[PDB]
């Protein structure tokens, strides 16, 4: 209806609780493997944040897998930084990790993150 | 909080 | 880290995608029954929005149930309005539904919704 | 969008 009222902080309050569930390992349903480093997560949050995970978990066979192995060229620290961003809206971008974060975001299909990385690199040139 | 969206 | 940058619209963009998954019945894992009316949802979203669902899905036995039956006194329209709020931040509060919405929010343990209903009722007295 | 939180 056009007569709805809206609670400004609701989406942020939901995301905070999804990160608390991840930290306590509550109802996590997939393990993402990056060069033998393992990360537990919720398939719905991964799909909501990435073009790659949206394609994987809408596939009739891959939707039922409990383990997903990423390309061996993907950096575990870069993946960890992006997983934290998915669950908090905060991106830990530093001189020492920006190249790995950008390459991981290109693979995961997160367009706005790729664009921000490109702008930060161009400013230091 | 609440607002008119 | 204290050096993070933040994307303002991220939490709202995630919530929009969680509602799109619900509308297409993608990776929904529970049916909520309200007086023979059935509602499909994601347990993680329900827990993130309600004290009652947080208690139910952290229980060692109830966490594995695929069907949850609510008290027969709960109004299906009131529940539908609150489920839509969980997935969008928008609450369809009207003169004809406010009493049912408030009673449902008290049962579901959604404090700020109860408080807003009370304020809207007090203004019409 | 990006800001300093
Ligand atoms: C390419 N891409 C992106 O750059 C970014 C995606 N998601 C985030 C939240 C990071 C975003 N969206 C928009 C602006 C900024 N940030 C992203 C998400 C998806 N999934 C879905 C898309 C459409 N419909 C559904 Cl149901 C889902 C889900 N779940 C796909 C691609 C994404
Ligand atoms: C009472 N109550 C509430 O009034 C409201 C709860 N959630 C919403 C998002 C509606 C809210 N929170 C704060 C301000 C405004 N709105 C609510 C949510 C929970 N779950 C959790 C609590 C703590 N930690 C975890 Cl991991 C979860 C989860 N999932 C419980 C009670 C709630
Ligand atoms: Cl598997
Ligand atoms: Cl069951």
């Amino acid at each position: 209806a056009d007569s709805c009222i809206q609670f400004t902080r609701h989406a942020s309050d939901v995301l905070l609780n999804l990160n608390r569930l991840r930290s306590r390992d509550i109802l996590t349903d997939v393990v993402i493997v990056v060069s033998r480093e393992q990360f537990r997560a919720h398939k719905t949050v991964l799909m909501a944040c990435s073009g790659l995970f949206y394609s994987i978990f809408t596939d009739q066979l891959k939707c039922n897998l409990s383990v997903i192995n990423l390309d061996p060229e993907i950096n575990p620290e870069g993946f960890c930084i992006l997983l934290d961003f998915m669950y908090t809206s905060r991106l830990n971008l530093r001189e020492g990790n920006i190249m790995a974060v950008m390459a991981t975001a290109m693979y995961l299909q997160m367009e706005h993150v790729v664009d921000t990385c490109r702008k930060f690199i161009k400013a230091s040139e | 909080a609440w607002v008119i969206p």
